[PDB]
């Protein structure tokens, strides 16, 4: 009766290509996520993650190049520093750290992207809906 | 020009800053017909045909909600007066707890409190709304004056502009503009993070580059930067600029980006979360009710 | 029948008065309700303890200095640091300037409209604008007093509202000799205006006595105020309690406040009802604020205030229990604070650069006490080893006059109201005049 609402941010170069690779390979995974394209994972910031939770996101995914393989050299290192703060900020807000998932996925890694989507879906499905959207609506 | 003020979940500071017009308060009141103001006059009901309304404080209880709606109906122009009305302010930290936790502390478990039947005040008093809300979240707000409290001149410019019929316009840059402290032209790099009691801050060097979480970079100008001038980091009380919605999120983004930037690929990304014990209190002092996530879930 | 005075006006914060009548029409129950609360005591848990002087000023925009200093003192005990003397003088300097601003604000802009027009129908006239139109020089003196006090705060605290200089171990910045020089130059005018304020106070309280209003809300109680060898002090010393006959019951350090003070809860007000826990709810009623501080003190600390205070004691004795004479005590403190500003600006240690000591090991417990303009103010913080607040308790000034205000408004109703027809606009405003005499700050009292 209820399906997780998951939001994804994937870099254009590596992770967005990994999601394409999974589609070319007919690698099925749950239809919860919607992916938003950015050029680089360094484009991702806390406000975008928090904005998604505000809108109703039960889980948030971010995918970028492997560390060192950034198409723009070092965008992912900035993103990695931000997401570690964001994990613990989400806890101070009573949002399970597990509701946020960041992975490093290259364009060739369609299989890894498939199981990442499956592992994250099951994790969020077991957590149940995130109750933020329904508290603000009181 | 009939104007009215009122206050909600604030501390009266915005009204006091209005009185800190000093001599100019009289010149202001000569040109304006003040028809309602609880702190200064005895008009009990908000009259009809109010042209301008200054509403201080955010929404903290059911009575605040009804007054905000009544003033919106009665007033032509509603102004969010101060940071509490605009962003939620310091009382917004109450959103980190349930009302039950807020009330049980004040009226049961405080050390000096004595309440044998364990009652929570409930007669002739309003209940709290579920969370502190900015004024714009419950009514339509036409203008706002940021600041905790807004400086007196800024209050003067906004109102006189509206008396003249011109739109008020706030300053738009972040705080480093007004601040007299010196930056590195090579850019901000942060080696370690210090709590404001640690070390001896150099009077002329930017406090953020010294390692102190300073909110000047994520805070609108206008105040004159008295806190960094006086030897302490900016706490962000004026709120974000027009191009930032979540002041705390942007400060975190900036802080994380430049932490260990000189050693970008090797600095451990877990040093920064572990060195900050109170994160919401570091970055959301005055604006938590207006953040994307304005509460702690329980 | 039921009548409501809401909002109570020309006070800080949200309060209302209820008057109910039974089936016979006879006066039945009269209550003072405070209808606001924000919960600072709970949401301070989890914050950095050194940020407490940043949050607690936002309890109130009038007395933000008092909270800033009370939290700083508590923080100074949480860390095991003793601030250097120059820091002590700067904080007290800022404290006196704030008291000048607060007392002037209340007597002139909140209280005086009733003292000038106690029996008027013209409600749009009972405000500073009404005073300014018929006696403009009085409101301009009020403004110049506030401007002088706030100016002291801005210079020493960095901001006139919500100061930030009081940090762990002392002050974040020092006072410069040029700033010291112009503040000292300006201090003389503040003292003169305070003397003139006392004289107008005499005139307007005479007008009040002429109308048989000087004894409204009268009852007898204990009185609490901080003294320094029995000398009136707003910044440092021990808390002294005097019983209704003037006998000193106890003298205790503020760190022991919990062994002497208890706060009760009633269902009809967010404002609690303190009392001397030793004496109990009814016999332990005490008051704080201007007049209570005079009753407990042996003498004032400044010469000009001593003279008016001696003259006042000769006329009304010790202790004085009249609510409306809190106004006159407020004007004496107004002068004494003005004098103390000058005295502190003349103390050559005011411009010292040794303004802060390095914070020591974290004790984890700290109590900070100061006499706010509206009574004894206590900040009690407890932290963990990282200095993160785990528990806070705030006994904030006006809360301790809430029993006095609740008793007072019903004794005003007993004197003037027998039937609903007696609750005229002027009589209902009498009830608010009893409230206003105590200078209540209801955002502060509830926090
Ligand atoms: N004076 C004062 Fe407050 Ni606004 C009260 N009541 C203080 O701590
Ligand atoms: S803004 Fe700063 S000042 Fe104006 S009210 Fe909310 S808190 Fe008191
Ligand atoms: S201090 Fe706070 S404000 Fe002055 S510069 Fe460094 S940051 Fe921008
Ligand atoms: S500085 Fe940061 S804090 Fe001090 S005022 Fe300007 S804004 Fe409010
Ligand atoms: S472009 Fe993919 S992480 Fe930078
Ligand atoms: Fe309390």
């Amino acid at each position: 009766e209820w399906e997780p609402k998951i939001i994804g941010f994937c870099c254009n170069w590596c992770t967005y290509g990994g999601a394409d690779t999974a589609g070319v390979g007919r690698m099925q995974y749950p239809p919860s996520i919607r992916i938003i394209r950015v050029m680089c994972s360094g484009r991702i910031e806390p406000s975008l993650i928090l904005k998604a939770f505000k809108e109703g996101a039960d889980g948030v995914f971010v995918g970028g190049c492997h560390l060192g393989d950034c198409h723009y050299d070092s965008g992912n290192y900035k993103w990695q520093r931000r997401v570690m703060m964001l994990y613990e900020l989400l806890e101070e807000l009573g949002i399970e750290k597990e509701r946020l998932n960041h992975e490093w996925i290259s364009a060739s890694e369609g299989e890894k992207f498939q199981n990442t989507m499956k592992d994250f879906y099951n994790k969020i499905e077991a957590l149940g809906p995130c109750k933020l959207k329904e508290e603000l609506d009181k | 020009v009939k104007i009215a003020t009122t206050w909600l979940g604030g501390c009266s500071g915005c009204h006091i800053s209005l009185l800190d017009l000093h001599e100019e308060l009289l010149n202001l009141l000569e040109n304006v017909e003040l028809v309602h103001c609880p702190v200064l006059m005895d008009v009990k009901e908000i009259p009809d045909e109010v042209e301008v309304a200054l509403i201080e404080g955010g929404i903290r209880n059911e009575e605040n909600l009804e007054i905000a709606k009544e003033m919106r109906e009665r007033a032509k122009i509603v102004i969010a007066f101060g940071t509490c009305a605009a962003f939620g302010g310091v009382p917004g930290l109450g959103n980190l707890y349930s009302n039950d936790e807020l009330l049980d502390k004040a009226y049961k478990t405080t050390i000096t409190t004595k309440n044998d039947d364990g009652i929570i005040p409930n007669e002739e008093v309003p209940e709290l709304v579920s969370r502190v809300k900015p004024l714009s979240e419950v009514i339509e707000v036409d203008y706002f004056i940021p600041g905790c409290p807004p400086n007196p001149e800024m209050i003067a410019e906004v109102v006189k502009a509206l008396l003249e019929g011109k739109e008020p316009e706030l300053p738009k840059k972040n705080l480093c503009e007004e601040c007299a402290r010196k930056k590195s032209e090579e850019g901000v790099a942060i080696e370690t993070i210090k709590r404001n009691y640690e070390g001896n801050p150099d009077p002329e060097k930017c406090l953020l580059e010294q390692g102190y979480i300073c909110l000047g970079i994520a805070t609108r100008e206008g105040c004159g930067a008295p806190c960094p001038s006086s030897g302490v980091p900016c706490s962000g009380c004026s709120g974000p600029t027009d191009a930032v919605v979540d002041q705390g999120a942007k400060m975190i983004s900036a802080l994380c980006s430049d932490f260990g930037i000189d050693n970008d690929r090797d600095v451990d990304p877990m040093i920064l979360p572990k060195s900050i014990k109170d994160k919401i209190g570091s970055f959301y002092k005055f604006t938590l009710p207006s953040a994307f996530v304005p509460i702690r879930l329980k | 029948v039921k009548l409501s005075v809401e909002p109570v006006t020309r006070v800080e914060g949200h309060g209302k008065i209820s008057v109910s009548f039974d089936d016979s029409g006879n006066l039945d129950k009269v209550r003072f309700h405070v209808v606001e609360v924000r919960g600072f005591e709970k949401f301070l848990e989890g914050r950095y303890v050194e940020d407490a002087p940043i949050y607690t000023p936002r309890i109130c925009g009038i007395c933000q200095v008092a909270h800033h200093l009370a939290s700083a003192k508590a923080v100074d005990n949480v860390f095991g640091v003793k601030i250097p003397e120059t820091a002590e003088l700067l904080r007290n300097l800022m404290h006196q300037g704030a008291t000048v601003h607060s007392h002037a604000l209340h007597f002139y802009m909140l209280a005086a409209p009733d003292l000038m027009f106690p029996t008027t129908d013209d409600v749009l006239k009972r405000n500073l604008m009404g005073i300014a139109k018929e006696h403009p020089e009085i409101i301009k003196d009020a403004i110049e007093l506030r401007k002088a006090g706030q100016n002291v705060v801005r210079v020493v605290g960095g901001r006139a509202i919500h100061p930030v200089t009081a940090v762990v171990g002392g002050q974040s910045k020092s006072l410069k000799e040029e700033e010291r020089d112009e503040l000292l130059k300006l201090s003389e005018r503040t003292i003169e205006l305070s003397e003139k304020s006392i004289e107008v106070g005499k005139k307007l309280l005479e007008n009040i006595k002429d109308e048989d209003l000087l004894d409204i809300g009268y009852f007898e109680s204990a009185h609490m105020g901080m003294v320094n060898n029995g000398v009136h002090d707003l910044y440092d010393g021990k808390l002294r309690v005097v019983n209704s006959e003037g006998k000193v019951e106890y003298e205790f350090d503020p760190s022991e406040y919990m062994n002497y003070i208890a706060e009760g809860v009633k269902p009809y007000s967010y404002l609690k009802f303190p009392y001397l826990k030793d004496k109990g709810e009814e016999d332990g009623i005490y008051r704080v604020n201007t007049l209570s501080r005079l009753n407990v003190s042996d003498k004032m600390a400044t010469p000009l205030a001593q003279k008016y205070y001696d003259e006042f004691v000769k006329e009304f004795g010790k202790p004085c229990h009249h609510p409306m004479l809190f106004h006159y005590a407020r004007l004496i403190e107004l002068l004494s604070s003005a004098e103390m500003v000058k005295e502190l600006l003349e103390n050559d240690k005011i411009v010292g650069e040794d303004i802060r000591a390095e914070p020591e090991e974290v004790v984890g417990d700290g109590v900070g006490c100061v006499e706010a303009p509206r009574g004894t103010l206590i900040h009690h913080f407890k932290t963990d080893d990282d200095g993160i607040i785990t528990d806070t308790n705030l006994v904030v000034a006006t809360v301790q006059n809430n029993p006095a205000m609740d008793i007072g408004v019903r004794k005003v109703a007993e004197k003037y109201i027998k039937a609903p027809e007696d609750a005229t606009p002027q009589v209902l405003n009498y009830m608010e005049m009893l409230i206003r005499a105590y200078d209540p700050c209801l955002s502060c009292a509830t926090h």
